RNA sequence: CGCGGGGUGGAGCAGCCUGGUAGCUCGUCGGGCUCAUAACCCGAAGGUCGUCGGUUCAAAUCCGGCCCCCGCAACCA
RNA sequence: GCCCGGAUAGCUCAGUGGUAGAGCAGGGGAUUGAAAAUCCCCGUGUCCUUGGUUCGAUUCCGAGUCCGGGCACCA
RNA sequence: AAAAAUGUUCUAA
RNA sequence: UUCGGAUUGGGGUCUGCAACCCGACCCCAUGAAGCCGGAAUCGCUAGUAAUCGCGGAUCAGCCAUGCCGCGGUGAAUACG
């Protein structure tokens, strides 16, 4: 639910965080 | 079982025929040859038991060898694996130890390839 | 269920029940004691369920001792078939008992406690027992 | 060859000096 | 992690060896010219334009 | 506890008779060819032989008991 | 009345003494333009009751309950 | 005068 | 094997605030697999291929055996 890939499993948005 | 331990082979010059002993590369043989003054081009069959007992002697006892460098390695590995630092572990699990990759190589340290099954791809349909 | 675990020949000619137990007739390990006053095979099952009886009386507490073993085979023609054509097979095993065996004693438990356990230990049983207390003629073997 | 450290050759390889090739 | 990074290779550093260059114009961390003060693909953009002195496509 | 046969890599079959050896086809795993799959070609792994007991220097193999799986039989009344 | 067999996740079923798997259903990731398929991850449970053996039992032994079935004129 | 099978759904920009 | 120089022990040097993870280099010692590579498969038609070394960009250093260039030596074969 945070940035890039993979997907965090939220639309558009990924795993990684800042 | 003529020095040390070793029965260096006749028929060969003797700066070769010391390599053949557990801890003496070409450079050590360079020394004990002149500091004892031996021709380094006398194949060993041709030395005087004068030469092989003055040799011998120097040899035995400048620097250690077959069976007790053998220990010291083994002590020095020994001894990394007790503290548990990181060269350590290498050991213990067989691994590189000097940073290589092991991904993709490293089978001198790691042996025959163990393979195994791989990710299936995708039927169609 | 109680049986050897190896024998030598699997089936054994049928006994004779004479005379007074060879040995085992005297309290040798708890409190109370049943004795036997006829003589019988007590079978494997009959031994298991006084077992049971006694072991759910005591609610899992004491002990419990069965000082016969069922290590004699019992033998059985299957249903319906004439005589002969060899022995049957063995169906079970069975304890000889004769008068005056201990085959079960219990203890760690009360006089009261132990009294009512052999007495249903007892109604298992194809024989007339008696329940007995360690005297000091039990201690003097 | 030019993997072995202890020669000229494998000073001319790795573009190195030392005793197995001075300067 | 653009513009502070941009910024950061500006400032003067707590320690020599963590200066590094980067692209006056896009801003690039790779592949960046001394001599130009400019990546690689800058300093293809700004030679095709002539805005380069001297600076000519090479042929032989 | 009528008689007969069987139990061995994942599947289907050899090996047993005649004690010292585990074999064949498929299948599985790795690599080739193909744009890709299949076919095909090159390699590899996997069974202590239903089970317990005995005989033997040695048991899948010989002998007993147990479990299981097919088959056959049950006539005169 | 007596004999055999079944009971484990929401559903269909594996499992041979140290409380456990699968498939399928649903969701997410990878993959895709988005799906299908394939691969990964996630939630699933007093293993029907009761007694016993055991340090320990879904597992071995007995019973019970429910279901599912089996007995056999006779000349 | 031809060894050799096949290519999941919707979309064709 | 005076072929090969991987791996490991020890001892140093340098860059760098700093080389445990995770640098290059030096010297002692160690001295693996490898005896020309299954099915299969790539490049090149001439100063080419093959073989030899040199330089530069990046860059403190460097994991470059990579990349872009440079000249030395210099073939084989094309019937179709
Ligand atoms: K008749
Ligand atoms: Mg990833
Ligand atoms: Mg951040
Ligand atoms: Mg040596
Ligand atoms: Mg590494
Ligand atoms: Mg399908
Ligand atoms: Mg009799
Ligand atoms: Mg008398
Ligand atoms: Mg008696
Ligand atoms: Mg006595
Ligand atoms: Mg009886
Ligand atoms: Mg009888
Ligand atoms: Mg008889
Ligand atoms: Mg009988
Ligand atoms: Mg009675
Ligand atoms: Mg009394
Ligand atoms: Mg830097
Ligand atoms: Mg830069
Ligand atoms: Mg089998
Ligand atoms: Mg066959
Ligand atoms: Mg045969
Ligand atoms: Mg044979
Ligand atoms: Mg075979
Ligand atoms: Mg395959
Ligand atoms: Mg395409
Ligand atoms: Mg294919
Ligand atoms: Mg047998
Ligand atoms: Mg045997
Ligand atoms: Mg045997
Ligand atoms: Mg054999
Ligand atoms: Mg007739
Ligand atoms: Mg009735
Ligand atoms: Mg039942
Ligand atoms: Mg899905
Ligand atoms: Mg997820
Ligand atoms: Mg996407
Ligand atoms: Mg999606
Ligand atoms: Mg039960
Ligand atoms: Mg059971
Ligand atoms: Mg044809
Ligand atoms: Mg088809
Ligand atoms: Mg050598
Ligand atoms: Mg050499
Ligand atoms: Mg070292
Ligand atoms: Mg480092
Ligand atoms: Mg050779
Ligand atoms: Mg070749
Ligand atoms: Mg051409
Ligand atoms: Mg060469
Ligand atoms: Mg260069
Ligand atoms: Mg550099
Ligand atoms: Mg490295
Ligand atoms: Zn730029």
């Amino acid at each position: 639910s945070k940035k890039s890939k993979p997907g965090d499993g939220k639309f558009g948005r990924g795993v990684k965080r800042g | 079982a003529r020095i040390a331990g070793v029965e260096i082979p006749r028929n060969k010059r003797v700066d070769v025929a010391l390599t053949y002993i557990y801890g003496i590369g070409k450079a050590r043989a360079k020394e004990a040859l002149e500091k004892t003054g031996i021709n380094p081009a006398t194949r060993v069959k041709d030395l005087t038991e004068a030469e092989v007992v003055r040799l011998r002697e120097y040899v035995e006892n400048t620097w250690k060898l077959e069976g007790e460098l053998r220990a010291e390695v083994a002590a020095n590995i020994k001894r990394l694996m007790d503290i548990g630092c990181y060269r350590g572990l290498r050991h213990r699990r067989g691994l590189p130890v000097r940073g290589q990759r092991t991904r993709t190589n490293a089978r001198t340290r790691k042996g025959p390839r163990k393979t195994v099954a791989g990710k299936k791809k995708a039927p169609r349909k | 269920m109680l049986m050897p675990r190896r024998m030598k020949y699997r089936k054994q000619q049928r006994g004779r029940l004479k005379g007074a137990t060879k040995g085992g007739d005297y309290v040798a390990f708890g409190d109370y004691g049943l004795v036997a006053l006829e003589p019988a095979w007590i079978t494997a099952q009959q031994i298991e369920a006084a077992r049971v009886a006694m072991v759910r009386h005591f609610r899992r507490g004491g002990k419990i001792f069965i000082r016969i073993f069922p290590d004699k085979p019992y033998t059985k023609k299957p249903l319906e078939v004439r005589m002969g054509k060899g022995k049957g097979n063995v169906e079970g095993y069975v304890a000889v008992v004769k008068p005056g065996r201990v085959m079960f004693e219990v203890a760690g438990v009360t006089e009261e406690q132990a009294m009512e356990a052999l007495r249903i230990a007892g109604h298992k049983l194809p024989i007339k027992t008696k329940i007995v207390r360690r005297d000091a003629y039990d201690e003097a073997q | 060859g030019k993997g072995d450290r202890r020669t000229r050759r494998g000073k001319i390889w790795r573009g190195t000096y030392g005793k197995y090739r001075p300067r | 992690a653009r513009k502070a990074l941009i910024e950061k290779a500006k400032r003067t550093p707590k320690f020599k060896v963590r200066a590094y260059t980067r692209c006056v114009r896009c801003g690039r961390a790779r592949s960046v010219y001394r001599f130009f003060g400019l990546c690689r693909i800058c300093l293809r953009e700004l030679a095709h334009k002539g805005q380069l002195p001297g600076v000519r496509k090479a042929s032989w």
